[PDB]
C-alpha cells in the first residue's frame, strides 16, 4: 500500500547511503596514505571505483524507477543506464577475481610472486579489467546487439516512458558467463588450492609444536570471502540464464529483487576485502 | 692494573676544572635565544612569499 | 634556464636506474647468519657456499643473500636486521659439558632468548641448525658427563610420542637430541604469537643438503606470512 | 681503586655544591613559544629500504641520505630532485655525512670502514676517494672537521680522527666503556662530544686529543647527541624516554625533558637555529618539539609510518627534514 512503497523507498535511500559512505571511505583511505598503497590495494581500489560507480548510478536511478513505475527520462539514457550498469557489475566480479588470483600467486609461489607483480603490472591488469568489462557492456547495448525481436520487447524499445530489461539468448548467455561463471570457476580453483596451502601448513606447524601449546580461521575467512559473493550474484544469473530459455517462466519481481541482493554486493565488499588492521587504523583516524 | 691507573688519573684530569655557577650559564642561554629569536625561521612563522619551500 | 631541465633529465636518469635496482632487490632475499662462536658457522657458510662477510647462493633460480657479522655480548646492531627473510642460528648441540664456567648450550639458550623477545627481531623466524650432531651423539652413546648433570629437566624428560627417529639411532641419543630440541621450542613457543615460528634441524658437518632445508625454510616462512596477511591462519 | 671513588666523590660534591638553582627556576617567567604547527611541505622519494642516516648541506638546499639498499642518494631539496644516487659496496649502512665544502660525502656502517665520495670529479660521477679502515666496529656517526679531516665514532668504544690525505687515523680517543652510537662537532670544530651505550656522555678536545669532561645523567644508553648553537651546551637521546640538556661550564644538567605517556627511546635529537626549540625523534613513529629553555612540548611531528631514525636542522634554521624508517625523506617547516 502507501507505507509499503515508502518503506521500500527508505530501504534503497538507506542502502544507497551505506555503499556510497563504504565505498568512498575506502577510497579515501587508499588515497590520503602511501602506506596503504600496495599492488593489491590498487585491485581493491579498483573494485572499490566499481562499487562506487554502480551504487551512485544504477542504484538510485533503478530505485527512481521502481519506486515511481515508469522511466521519466530519455531513451537514450536508459540504454545508458543499462549499460553503466552493465559495466559496474562485471568490473566489480572481474575484480573480486583478480584479486582472488593475485592471492593465489602469493600464496602458491611466494618465491617469484615478488618480482612477476609489479605496479606496472597492477595498472596494466586493471585496465585490462575495465576493458573488458567495457566490451561486454558498452558495445553490444549501445550498438543495439542486446536488443530481442519480440512483441513486448519491441513494444518497450519504442515507447520512451518504460525502461526494462529485454534481451536475446546469445548476449544473455554471454554476458552472464564473461561476467559471473568464468570468474567463479577461476575464484573456485584458487580458494581450493589456497585452502589446500593453508590445511598442509597447518598440519606442518602441528607435527612441528603438537606437544607444546602453540582450520577454523581459514575455513571462516574462505566463507565470509566467498560465501557472500556466490549468495549474492548466482541466484540471480540461474535465473537470468532460466528465464532466457524461457521454459520455466519468472516473474519480473523475482528477477528485479534477485538483481538488487546482487546489488548490495558492493555495499558488502569493504565489510569484506577492508578488515585489516592498518584499514582500521587509516579508518579511525578519518573519522574521531 | 695498569687500566686502574689510567682511570683515576682520567678523573683526576676532570676534577681539576672551573665551574660557573649555574645562574650564569642559564642567563647566558636565555641571553643566546632572546638575542637570536628573530632570526629563526622555525620558531616564529615566517611569512609565505620569503618561504623557500612553499 | 637550463638548470631545470639538466636537474629533471638526472632525476629520470636515477629513476629508471633506481627502478631497475629495485626490482634486483626485491628478487634477491637476505638472510642472517647469528651464532655462537666454535659451534660450526664457518663450516656450515661453507656448505652454503658450495669485518662482515656476505655470501650470495642461490638455489632453483630464487637468490639468497647471507651476512655473517663478525664483537661484544651487547647488540645494538642487531635492529639493522629487521625485514629480513630469517634468522639461521647455528649452535653446538654437542657442547652440553663446556665452558664458554658456564654451560655453552644454555649460553645459546639465554642468546636464543634475547633474540626471540627482541623488539626490532619480532615478526622474523629462526632457522635452528642443531649442528655437530655426530659429536654428540659419540659423547652421550659412550660412557661420559650425564645430561642430568648438567640439565637438572632431563632427569624427568621423556621421548616425545612423535618419536621421529633416523634410519639408524640409538634411545639415549634420540632422547638428548629431542630434549636439546625441545629446549629450544619451548623457549621458542612462549613469546611467539603466530607472526614468527622457530625451525629445527638436525645437522652435520657430512651432510650437503642443508641449501634444500634453508630453501624449503624460507617458503614456509613467505607462505606463513602471507597467509597470516591475509588472515587465513 | 679507593683513589677513584675519592675522586668521583669530590667530583659529584663539587657538581652539587656548584648548582645554584635549577633552568627552570630562572626561565619561569620567560613566555612560551605557543603551539606549533608544522607540515610536511615535501616528501622525498625513491629510498628502497629504511633511512638511518641524513645530513643537511652548508648550502641548505643539498641532502644526503643512506638507506640498507646501497645507495646513496644526494637530494635537492628545492626542486625535489635527485642530484646523485651512489651505489655502496656494503649494504648495511649506518651513517652518512655531507662535506662543508660540499665536494666530498662520507658514509660508513657495519663494514667497519668509513668511505668518502668525491662529488667534485668530472671524468668518473661518483667513486670512492678514500677507503679508511682501522675500526673494530660499525661506524655509528662520521662528521666533517674540513676538507680533508674527519672523525668517526665506532663500535670499538673509540672516537678517531682520520686525516683523509694520509689515509691513516691521525688521533684516537679511548675512555669509553660501552658502544659509541653518535657524535657530533661543536661550530668551533675544536671541540666534539660522542654519546655511548655507557650511559655517559663524553666531550673531547680534538687538538689535545685528551677527553675534558663526562656527564652521568640518565641510565640508558645515548642514541642522539647535538651542541646547542652557543658551543657552550649540548642534549643527548636515550633510550629512556627522556632527553637531557647539559651545560658544559656548569658540568652538569640543567634541565630534562620527558613525559608521562611517552615510553618510548630517541633515535635522533637536533636544535633549532636559535636554540630555543629541540626537535627530537623517537621510537613511536611520531617526532616532537621541545620548548628548550622551559621543557614545555610545542608542537608534535606525525606522518611517518615507521620509526624516525634521523633528524637534521638546516644551517639557515629554515627546514627540519626527518627521515624515517619508511624509507620517505619529509621535509617540514
Ligand atoms: C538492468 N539489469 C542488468 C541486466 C543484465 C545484467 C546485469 C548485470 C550483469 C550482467 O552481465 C548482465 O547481463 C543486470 O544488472
Amino acid at each position: 500500500d502507501e507505507v509499503w512503497v515508502v518503506g521500500m523507498g527508505i530501504v534503497m535511500s538507506l542502502i544507497v547511503l551505506a555503499i556510497v559512505f563504504g565505498n568512498v571511505l575506502v577510497i579515501t583511505a587508499i588515497a590520503k596514505f602511501e602506506r596503504l598503497q600496495t599492488v593489491t590495494n590498487y585491485f581493491i581500489t579498483s573494485l572499490a571505483c566499481a562499487d562506487l560507480v554502480m551504487g551512485l548510478a544504477v542504484v538510485p536511478f533503478g530505485a527512481a524507477h521502481i519506486l515511481t513505475k515508469t522511466w521519466t527520462f530519455g531513451n537514450f539514457w536508459c540504454e545508458f543506464w543499462t549499460s553503466i550498469d552493465v559495466l559496474c557489475v562485471t568490473a566489480s566480479i572481474e575484480t573480486l577475481c583478480v584479486i582472488a588470483v593475485d592471492r593465489y600467486f602469493a600464496i602458491t609461489s611466494p618465491f617469484k610472486y615478488q618480482s612477476l607483480l609489479t605496479k606496472n603490472k597492477a595498472r596494466v591488469i586493471i585496465l585490462m579489467v575495465w576493458i573488458v568489462s567495457g566490451l561486454t557492456s558498452f558495445l553490444p547495448i549501445q550498438m543495439h546487439w542486446y536488443r530481442a525481436t519480440h512483441q513486448e520487447a519491441i513494444n518497450c524499445y519504442a515507447e520512451e516512458t518504460c525502461c526494462d530489461f529485454f534481451t536475446n539468448q546469445a548476449y544473455a548467455i554471454a554476458s552472464s558467463i564473461v561476467s559471473f561463471y568464468v570468474p567463479l570457476v577461476i575464484m573456485v580453483f584458487v580458494y581450493s588450492r589456497v585452502f589446500q596451502e593453508a590445511k598442509r601448513q597447518l598440519q606442518k606447524i602441528d607435527k612441528s609444536e603438537g606437544r607444546f601449546h602453540v582450520e577454523h580461521k581459514a575455513l571462516k575467512t574462505l566463507g565470509i570471502i566467498m560465501g557472500t559473493f556466490t549468495l549474492c550474484w548466482l541466484p540471480f544469473f540461474i535465473v537470468n540464464i532460466v528465464h532466457v530459455i524461457q521454459d520455466n517462466l519468472i516473474r519480473k519481481e523475482v528477477y528485479i529483487l534477485l538483481n538488487w541482493i546482487g546489488y548490495v554486493n558492493s555495499g558488502f565488499n569493504p565489510l569484506i576485502y577492508c578488515r585489516s588492521p592498518d584499514f582500521r587504523i587509516a579508518f579511525q583516524e578519518l573519522l574521531c | 692494573i695498569a687500566q686502574a691507573r689510567k682511570l683515576v688519573e682520567q678523573l683526576k684530569m676532570e676534577a681539576n676544572i672551573d665551574r660557573i655557577k649555574v645562574s650564569k650559564a642559564a642567563a647566558d642561554l636565555m641571553a643566546y635565544c632572546e638575542a637570536h629569536a628573530k632570526e629563526d625561521p622555525l620558531l616564529t612563522p615566517v611569512p609565505a612569499s620569503e618561504n623557500p619551500f612553499r | 634556464r637550463n638548470e631545470e631541465k639538466a636537474q629533471r633529465e638526472a632525476n629520470k636518469k636515477i629513476e629508471k636506474q633506481l627502478q631497475k635496482d629495485k626490482q634486483v632487490y626485491r628478487a634477491t632475499h637476505r638472510l642472517l647468519l647469528l651464532g655462537a662462536g666454535e659451534s660450526g658457522k664457518s663450516t656450515i657458510v661453507k656448505q652454503m657456499r658450495i669485518g662482515i662477510f656476505e655470501t650470495k647462493f642461490q638455489v632453483d633460480k630464487v637468490n639468497f643473500h647471507m651476512f655473517d657479522v663478525g664483537r661484544d655480548e651487547r647488540r645494538k646492531w642487531i635492529q639493522c636486521f629487521n625485514d629480513v627473510t630469517a634468522i639461521i642460528f647455528v649452535v653446538a648441540s654437542s657442547s652440553y659439558n663446556m665452558v664458554i664456567q658456564t654451560n655453552r648450550l644454555q649460553e645459546a639458550l639465554n642468546l636464543f632468548k634475547s633474540i626471540w623477545n627482541n623488539r626490532w627481531l619480532r615478526t622474523i623466524s629462526v632457522i635452528l641448525f642443531l649442528n655437530k650432531q655426530d659429536l654428540l651423539a659419540e659423547k652421550v652413546l659412550a660412557g661420559k658427563s650425564k645430561i642430568e648433570d648438567y640439565f637438572p629437566e632431563f632427569a624427568r624428560y621423556t621421548t616425545p610420542e612423535d618419536a621421529t627417529p633416523e634410519p639408524g639411532e640409538d634411545p639415549r641419543v634420540t632422547r638428548a637430541k629431542y630434549f636439546i630440541r625441545d629446549e629450544f621450542l619451548r623457549i621458542s613457543t612462549a613469546s611467539g604469537d603466530g607472526r614468527h615460528y622457530c625451525y629445527p634441524h638436525f645437522t652435520c658437518a657430512v651432510d650437503t643438503e642443508n641449501i634444500r632445508r634453508v630453501f624449503n625454510d624460507c617458503r614456509d616462512i613467505i607462505q606463513r606470512m602471507h597467509l597470516r596477511q591475509y588472515e587465513l591462519l | 681503586r679507593q683513589e677513584a671513588e675519592q675522586l668521583k666523590n669530590q667530583i659529584r660534591d663539587a657538581r652539587k655544591a656548584c648548582a645554584d638553582a635549577t633552568l627552570s627556576q630562572i626561565t619561569n617567567n620567560i613566555d612560551p613559544v605557543g603551539r606549533i604547527q608544522m607540515r610536511t611541505r615535501r616528501t622525498l622519494r625513491g629510498h628502497l629500504a629504511k633511512i638511518y642516516a641524513m645530513h643537511w648541506g652548508t648550502d641548505s638546499r643539498l641532502l644526503v641520505s643512506a638507506s640498507q639498499d646501497g645507495k646513496l642518494i644526494i637530494w635537492d631539496s628545492y626542486t625535489t630532485n635527485k642530484v646523485h644516487a651512489i651505489p655502496l659496496r656494503s649494504s648495511w649502512v649506518m651513517t652518512c655525512a655531507y662535506a662543508p665544502s660540499g665536494n666530498y660525502v662520507a658514509c660508513g656502517g657495519l663494514d667497519n670502514i668509513c668511505s668518502i665520495y668525491n662529488l667534485k670529479t668530472r671524468e668518473g660521477n661518483v667513486r670512492v676517494s678514500r677507503e679508511l679502515a682501522g675500526h673494530t666496529g660499525y661506524l655509528s656517526c662520521c662528521r666533517f672537521l674540513d676538507d680533508n679531516q674527519i672523525v668517526t665514532s665506532s663500535g670499538d668504544t673509540t672516537c678517531a680522527l682520520w686525516d683523509i690525505e694520509t689515509g691513516q687515523q691521525t688521533t684516537t680517543f679511548t675512555g669509553h666503556t660501552g658502544d659509541v652510537m653518535s657524535l657530533s662537532l661543536a661550530p668551533d670544530t675544536r671541540l666534539f662530544v660522542s654519546g655511548a651505550c655507557d650511559a655517559s656522555a663524553k666531550l673531547w678536545d680534538v687538538r689535545e686529543g685528551m677527553c675534558r669532561q663526562t656527564f652521568t645523567g640518565h641510565e640508558s644508553d645515548i642514541n642522539a647527541i647535538c651542541f646547542f648553537p652557543n658551543g657552550n651546551a649540548f642534549a643527548t637521546g636515550s633510550d629512556d624516554a627522556t632527553c637531557r640538556l647539559f651545560d658544559l661550564r656548569a658540568d652538569q644538567e640543567l634541565m630534562t625533558y620527558s613525559h608521562d605517556n611517552i615510553i618510548c627511546g630517541i633515535t635522533s635529537v637536533s636544535f633549532s637555529k636559535s636554540g630555543r626549540l629541540l626537535l627530537a625523534g623517537y621510537d613511536d613513529f611520531n617526532c616532537n618539539v621541545w620548548d628548550a629553555l622551559k621543557a614545555d612540548r610545542a608542537g608534535v611531528l606525525a606522518g611517518h609510518d615507521n620509526r624516525v631514525s634521523c633528524l637534521g636542522v638546516t644551517d639557515d634554521g629554515m627546514a627540519v627534514a626527518t627521515g624515517s624508517w619508511d624509507s620517505f625523506l619529509k621535509i617540514w617547516n
